[PDB]
């Protein structure tokens, strides 16, 4: 079988922030600069 | 306020900007930004469905004298462009047979009346001497985004369904510029810049997502 | 800016590109449930 | 120097001030020296209990 | 398969508050149109308010008056709650004039009575007076939009006297809210609520008419190119 990315599904950095994807949102929903390009994932500074 | 002045500039059937100005303070949002909305989720275009290879029974496999697999094949056959000239066409096949040892590139596709391949440059697979392919590719006509898992289209036995990402609009930005009139300071200049694929131009797109807006607030007429 | 409004983030966002990792940990081998099956041979109890 | 609440959060949807700018605003009936985004914390209380005093 | 046309109920109380729904939409289309509806209701509808004040033996703001309980910013106060309709669509500003003698409680019905002009509220209170108190008062009332600080216009017809904050929008407050809803096998659908509070100068399912009509006119600029 072919897995893509869904909810439930766990990610991590090389620094040891880790945790599950909760929300996948639309691409038009996503925050953007200012010429047009929209951003991929979105994590908490409470974390760090 | 006036009725603003509304410009095009166009580059190819690629790259476009649209300006209206002047505009009341704080309308460059109001409006910019439920076009841009439409623009990137709602616009009609065309997609690869559904693939079959000869002598392939599914997507796991190779194929003797072909460099690639199955798998980096069909992600070559997603970058495909396809347009569909006449508006009633839903749905079409394309050919391609060839035998090693080349380079096949999408041009390598038989001809077919009332479609047009945009990116005829596009590299599908390398052929070695003695290798060969003969492969059958549908194109359908949707919206949205669609998963092979839900619509599972095959049109025979061994096919294998292609997640579908049907738009045509790439990358959608909007600019507010601080203009004038006379005494009036705080006005607005908007400036719409719009990125397609080349089936459908920014000016079609744009025309297409102002008719959606305005069906939508037709919604409010009758209080039942 | 945000997507849903068109407006700004008030402060300015620390954005740039990382590296992350999809682990082996996924919700699609985790979840279970059950209502009735086996039993334990001696204590006939569910087994686990 | 705004008449309610109403006015002040109008102001601010304006961005004539800011929710942390200091300003005087008439609430029950007292004239307050606060912040718009201090009298809208009083204004999520009071509509989430349903009594206002 | 496109989606089948959505359902629009309203539940409006009084000529002040009102609730609308509208269900089903696609999904992400109850940002689309919450959003820019919001941003013209609180900026576009034309309304009507005080824009200057004369006040006899009153020389700045921040005085007082002696044989009146409120001091010149709580009657200032008092004037930009005074809720005033025009019957005439060629008016354009109008003054009021208001003479009283203590120890009477002044309301807003106390004003001279102007044709073609109504007011909403008469029983608004305005100040309090006592025995030996006077007040020689001239209100002047003008048409607009959205909000106004007084030192923008600074508008003053004659000498010493003090101009008001404009709060020309009769919208008082908005706010909408974006449901998940189902339609059989379809789960990311859309339901949108709007709530609106009004002056009730205007209805809030006047507002909400007004400001789909604006936005609609805007959509017909993008027609003629250059
Ligand atoms: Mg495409």
């Amino acid at each position: 079988q072919k897995r893509k990315l869904q909810v439930g599904d766990k990610l991590a950095n090389r620094h040891g922030n880790k945790g599950v994807v909760a929300k996948i949102l639309p691409v038009e929903d996503m925050p953007h600069l200012p010429d047009g390009t929209p951003v991929d994932v979105i994590l908490n500074p409470l974390g760090v | 306020l006036k009725a603003p002045v509304f410009t095009v500039r166009t580059q190819g059937r690629e790259y476009g900007e649209f300006v209206l100005e002047p505009l009341e303070r704080g309308f460059g949002v109001t409006l910019g930004n439920p076009l841009r909305r439409i623009l990137l989720s709602s616009i009609p275009g065309t997609a690869v469905t559904s693939v079959y290879i000869e002598d392939v029974l599914h997507e796991f496999s190779t194929i003797p004298g072909v460099k690639e697999d199955v798998v980096e094949i069909i992600l070559n056959l997603k970058e495909l462009v396809v347009r569909f000239l006449n508006p009633s066409l839903q749905t079409v096949t394309l050919l391609l047979k060839a035998e090693g040892p080349k380079e096949v590139k999408a041009r390598d596709f038989l001809p077919v009346a009332d479609v047009e391949i945009m990116n005829p440059d596009l590299h599908i697979a390398t052929l070695e001497e003695g290798g060969r392919l003969n492969m059958e590719v549908r194109v359908d006509r949707g919206v949205g985004y669609v998963p092979a898992e839900k619509h599972g289209i095959k049109d025979r036995i061994n096919a294998i369904p292609v997640d579908a990402v049907f738009s045509p609009v790439r990358r959608v930005a909007f600019q507010v510029e601080d203009t004038r009139l006379g005494q009036r300071t705080d006005l607005d200049k908007l400036t719409l810049r719009i990125w397609t694929d080349g089936s459908v131009t920014p000016l079609e797109a744009l025309n297409q997502a102002v008719e959606i807006l305005r069906e939508h607030l037709t919604y409010f007429s009758n209080p039942q | 800016y945000d997507g849903r409004t068109g407006e700004p983030i008030e402060g300015p966002i620390v954005v740039g590109q990382m590296f992350i990792m999809k682990l082996y940990h996924m919700v699609e081998d985790k979840m279970h449930a059950r209502s009735t099956g086996p039993y334990s041979l001696i204590t006939q109890q569910p087994l686990g | 120097v705004f008449a309610n609440p109403d006015e002040a959060l109008l102001a601010v949807a304006h961005g004539i001030v800011d929710l942390q700018d200091v300003v005087t605003v008439r609430y029950m009936g007292k004239r307050l020296e606060t912040s718009p985004g201090r009298i809208l914390f009083a204004r999520i209380v009071a509509e989430a209990v349903e009594d206002e005093k």
